[PDB]
């Protein structure tokens, strides 16, 4: 049975940075497409980035291109999101999803 | 996503299927993909075959990645084996961007690529729990929902109208494809689109079967099934009731099994009864009925074939019933919606009807075993 658990969020200033992680268990992580999504109260769900199973193919929302980088460590069953140049409008719960399942998410808050 | 741009994005008919143009890989290769609400894999020809023009050549895609394993899928009267991989896909009639999805590329098959088909793969739009080799293989629609920021809903209109393509609206409901009310029935079990059938009525008369007979194996909505498929006992009751209600004095036994055509000179449809299927409303005390006219079950081939067949297994609401209705697969709210299709018209006459509400007090609270 599938487990996804995100961590690494926080409260940062504009121009700050975070490294999000998602620990995965209960499926073959090395064969899974992985996706980060974000959701802020009162806003639409927003796709952030997707990474193929071997890590070579990555795609990004235009809103985060050049600032965020998705990666994975298949040996450690871990997905990452490096977040640089953070803006107030990046504030949201960030969560990982795969095959219709999702983790509970990690809060990112960007504020002065 | 642009839902108006998805109007008329399907080609084909109930004879050989409704199919969507998809672009796969880098640079893109164009395939024609059967829209299938009865399975959950995205699978395409990966080698030449007799009854196809083109296939997806993974060696010509710079973005293709192999997962390092195969999958074999088996059906009643068919199968295939393919390599499982990942690549970028665009759907030009609806979206402006590419998405990363799982893809099976078929290298061997039995009874899959049938005679007469214009498609060279299949798009399984049912739930993750049917996906092979397992439910961890992210389905196409799960990939699309996330990556495209669409609601977890799609809808389908088939405009073959018992003989003009159709529309697959990925992410919602297009108002220009229906008139009147959408009626919703709960999804009883999220695998196939399993719904609860309460009653069948032929020419205004109930079959008077136990309602479990309509659901015993399962009742499902399957755009990859051609005919209305009925469990043998329900089929025999329907045949009996059609023969009693019809103004044609005699049908052969072979007509009902699809072994003989019924032929006339200069329309048979006024001589046959309406067939109604009653579905439970989200309020379990109410039902609504979806009704097909003879136009949808006495099928031109002038000679006509019977558009209903017996099932060894399930009750299947297939393409020929779906040709009467705009069908909303509301996965987010665990329900299937129906509205009468404005395109479901032949010779100035609507070929289907929808109506409600009707009481369910005379039926059990659960008709699934
Ligand atoms: C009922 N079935 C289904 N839903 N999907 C499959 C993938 C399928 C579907 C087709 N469907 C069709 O060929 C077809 C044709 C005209 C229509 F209106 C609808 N579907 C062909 C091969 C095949 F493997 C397996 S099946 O068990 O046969
Ligand atoms: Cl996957
Ligand atoms: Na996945
Ligand atoms: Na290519």
């Amino acid at each position: 049975q599938v487990q996804l658990q995100e961590s690494g969020g926080g409260l940062v200033q504009p121009g700050g940075s975070l490294r999000l992680s998602c620990a995965a268990s209960g499926f073959t992580f090395s064969s899974a497409i992985m996706t980060w999504v974000r959701q802020a109260p009162g806003k639409g769900r927003e796709w952030v980035s997707t990474i193929g199973s071997d890590g070579s193919i990555t795609t990004y929302a235009d809103s985060v291109k050049g600032r965020f980088t998705i990666s994975r460590d298949n040996a450690r069953n871990t997905l990452y999101l490096q977040m640089n140049s953070l803006k107030p409008e990046d504030t949201a719960v960030y969560y990982c999803t795969s095959a219709g399942r999702r983790g509970p998410g990690t809060q990112v808050t960007v504020s002065s | 996503a642009n839902f108006l741009a998805m109007v008329d994005n399907l080609q084909g008919d109930s004879g050989r299927g409704y199919y969507l143009e998809m672009l796969i890989g880098t640079p893109p290769q164009k395939l024609q993909i059967l829209v299938d609400t009865g399975s959950s894999n995205f699978a395409v020809a990966g080698t030449p075959h007799s009854y196809i023009d083109t296939y997806f050549d993974t060696e010509r895609s710079s973005t293709y990645r192999s997962k390092g394993f195969d999958v074999t899928v088996k059906y009643t009267q068919g199968s295939w084996t393919g390599f499982v991989g990942e690549d970028l896909v665009t759907i030009p009639k609806g979206f402006n961007t590419s998405f990363l999805v799982n893809i099976a590329t078929i290298f061997e098959s039995e009874n899959f690529f049938l005679p007469g088909i214009k498609w060279n793969g299949i798009l399984g739009l049912a739930y993750a729990t049917l996906a092979k080799p397992s439910s961890s293989l992210e389905t196409f629609f799960d990939s699309l929902v996330t990556q495209a920021n669409i609601p977890n809903v799609f809808s389908m209109q088939m405009c073959g109208a018992g003989l003009n393509g159709g529309s697959l609206v990925l992410g919602g409901i297009e108002p220009s494809l229906y008139k009147g009310d959408i009626w919703y029935t709960p999804i009883k079990e999220e695998w196939y689109y399993q719904i609860e059938i309460l009653k069948l009525e032929i020419g205004g008369q109930s079959l008077n079967l136990d309602c479990r007979e309509y659901n015993a194996d399962k009742a499902i909505v399957d755009s990859g099934t051609t005919l209305l498929r009925l469990p043998q006992k329900v089929f025999d009751a329907v045949v009996e009731a059609v023969a009693r209600a019809s103004l044609i004095p005699e049908f052969s036994d072979g007509f009902w099994t699809g072994s003989q055509l019924a032929c006339w000179t200069n329309t048979p449809w006024s001589y046959f009864p309406k067939i109604s299927i009653y579905l439970r409303d989200e309020n379990s005390s109410r039902s609504f009925r979806i009704t097909i006219l003879p136009q949808l079950y006495i099928q031109p081939m002038e000679c006509y074939r019977f558009g209903i067949s017996p099932s060894t297994n399930a009750l299947v609401i297939g393409a020929t019933v779906m040709e009467g209705f705009y069908v909303i697969f509301d996965r987010a709210q665990k329900r299937v919606g129906f509205a009468a299709s404005p395109c479901a018209e032949i010779a100035g006459a609507a070929v289907s009807e929808i109506s409600g509400p009707f009481s369910t007090e005379d039926v059990a609270s659960n008709c699934v075993p």
